[PDB]
């Protein structure tokens, strides 16, 4: 941030220095393959190849998301932050509750990471706790009634969207305090950057040798935490 | 009380990377102060942006020459937060 | 061979992120404003 | 309870299987203890009024449809643990 | 419903329109009892006056002597204090 | 420079709120106040 | 050691009939190191261009601010070959 | 740097391993300059 | 390998506040030894 002073009029002006830092994504490649031999065209009810590709791209597309899980979940978040790390919402004695949910938006506003698409990610427990919340499911509260509808899945509130995570044999969400903590994740857009090299590469190939059509897709992709002060963790009991 | 349009800079070059030199004007024709009221504690607060972070033109380092009303001066600013203290250079 | 991995790359990019900070003017408008303003001093008479 | 049943959501959230068309089976006894919910029955949660209507029977909740399944001699729903203990289920419509 | 929108930034209650002022490097709102105690202000549009000559200047001039690229922008303004009776402070905990 | 440019313009503006806030917050406030302190509502012992 | 990004101009002309004046930054956040380190023969080789043959930014009779980490002098260059020495002024 | 190497017909192809090595190098930025005042426009021949 | 982001640049310009013109050429360049196989040295007596 740049500042403004005070001078002299005819005297020489003297800037406020801004600082500069980077930050650095590490790229990975991943590989989800099969293969369907030709003794099984006419054998099966079913096109295999075209069943494979498509059970390939969903396990790429669940690495994808698990490289944007890790990232978030990996920085480094304070009660009492810093310029350098996000913000933590302790755990107390509480699950996810209204409360928290007040403090989380108030990070985000004091530090001007308020403006913006911003998602929380939460995983299938938050969302359970977070439908007994009444200023979420009232109508009195909010102009919709999400007990009508798909849940917290899609839902907007105080201009935050709602992102639930299933349970992914490649991690999901982690959780903390040996397996008795959740955590979710409140994210400006800005604050995470995602470097995609490759986000959905393949080649579906005859394999003479073989004889099979060999089904191999592919991606390469890392991601990096740009501005801590776009994070917020809130820590909630699995059970309450 | 501080008067910045008596306040000015020596050092020419823009490098933040060291310090500057600053000249303070407060003979008759300035403030109009001594020597000992210009360097005493939190007198150049005025001149910080926020000097309770400690943002500012002045740096820690910087030399001041402070030209009061009885006598003159070299000193350097130690700290810039809480407050401006100088010392005899 | 593997030994490419000696002479990888690494990319820069050229769309840079500011901190997240206010930008200022949130109180324009909130009280009573006089724009164009000339002299060192404006005056405000007030009556009892 | 109202809290178990969010915990059956929850499940079928978790394990990706909470998309498209979902069938709640219950019998009476658990219509009657679901009655006392209050986002169940009050128009702040839902837009439907079930007690001016068949109840829990072919209300749908969270997308889900709900059928209650009477005494049968056939057999009806299953009890467990000497009679003392009733079993609901959740179905997505695919996994049948 | 503030819920669904901005929360208390803009918000208009009483007929009073609310400004949520986030941290600011320059002061912001200031804070009083060795930093525990935050300050809150009701203002009458007509009890402070705000002159402005200049909203932004500005000029990016190439500088020979430090090889250098010099980006300057300045405003020019001051404000007054009309009438106090048209300001109203609240003192609050910033840790009840 | 465009950088520059664009992160001074956001000083000057955050400037301008200072000098509403810094105007406003430096007057008096009395719980008693006169005709020329604003009212305060001590902090007590509670929030807002 | 000695760090080019620690070292700047104070004198603004641009006459070169006379002396120069400069400011060295070995404070806290500069280099770090006491003025008499500061001070020693040939700490300011590695500014000139060539040392040996008296080449370089540097001129005899210029005028240095040093600001150590523990204190601050004025200090005047008294040769620049082979090596730039100094001494108070 | 590589090499050819024989086999047998229809046995997989062997490669001789290559190898990899970076050098990197420093850059540098010097000034030569000089002034000319405007008192000797007209008091030289030689454009300075 | 001698790499030369600019060769030769400078900028000629009028300085009103010391009354002269600035010529001021500047390069920006580095090298680095890439193969040290391909240097000799070769020392010799200045007077043998």
């Amino acid at each position: 941030e740049g500042m403004a002073n005070q001078k002299a009029p005819q005297d020489d002006i003297t800037p406020m220095n801004v600082s500069n830092r980077d930050a650095e994504a590490v790229i990975e490649d991943w590989y989800a393959s099969e293969y369907a031999d030709r003794s099984f065209q006419n054998k099966l009810a079913v096109n295999a190849v075209e069943e494979y590709a498509k059970l390939c791209a969903w396990a790429i597309g669940r690495r994808a998301d698990q490289i944007n899980i890790d990232t978030i979940a990996g920085a480094t978040y304070s009660a009492t932050p810093n310029d350098q790390q996000g913000a933590l919402v302790p755990v107390g004695t509480t699950g996810f509750t209204f409360e928290k949910l007040r403090q989380a938006h108030r990070w985000l506003r004091q530090r001007s990471a308020n403006r913006g698409k911003r998602t929380v990610i939460i995983d299938a427990i938050a969302e359970e706790q977070l439908l007994n919340v009444e200023q979420l499911t009232n109508s009195f509260y909010v102009n919709q009634k999400i007990l009508d509808n798909d849940g917290l899945h899609g839902m907007t509130f105080l201009g935050m969207n709602f992102i639930v995570i299933p349970s992914m044999q490649e991690g999901g969400l982690p959780t903390t305090g040996g397996g008795t903590v959740g955590r979710a994740f409140f994210i400006n857009e800005m604050a995470v950057g995602y470097a995609q090299s490759e986000r959905l590469g393949g080649d579906i190939s005859w394999e003479n040798i073989k004889t099979s059509y060999l089904i191999n897709m592919w991606m390469e992709a890392g991601a990096v935490v740009i501005d801590p002060k776009g994070l917020v963790e809130v820590d909630y009991l699995l059970e309450p | 009380a501080f008067g910045i349009n008596y306040m000015g800079r020596v050092s020419t070059s823009a490098n933040n990377d060291t310090q500057k030199v600053w000249i303070y004007n407060g003979t008759a024709t300035g403030s109009n102060e001594t020597v000992a009221t210009i360097a005493a504690s939190g007198y150049f607060n005025a001149f910080m942006v926020n000097v309770a972070l400690g943002k500012g033109p002045l740096g820690v380092g910087d030399l001041i020459i402070i030209n009061g009303n009885d006598a003159s001066a070299f000193y350097t600013v130690q700290t810039i937060t809480p407050n401006v203290t100088v010392s005899v250079f | 061979s593997l030994a490419l991995s000696q002479i990888e790359i690494q990319q820069f990019l050229s769309e840079a992120h500011a901190e997240f900070q206010s930008e200022g003017f949130l109180l324009q408008g909130a009280v009573r404003t006089k724009s164009g303003t000339k002299g060192s001093i404006v005056h405000f008479p007030v009556f009892g």
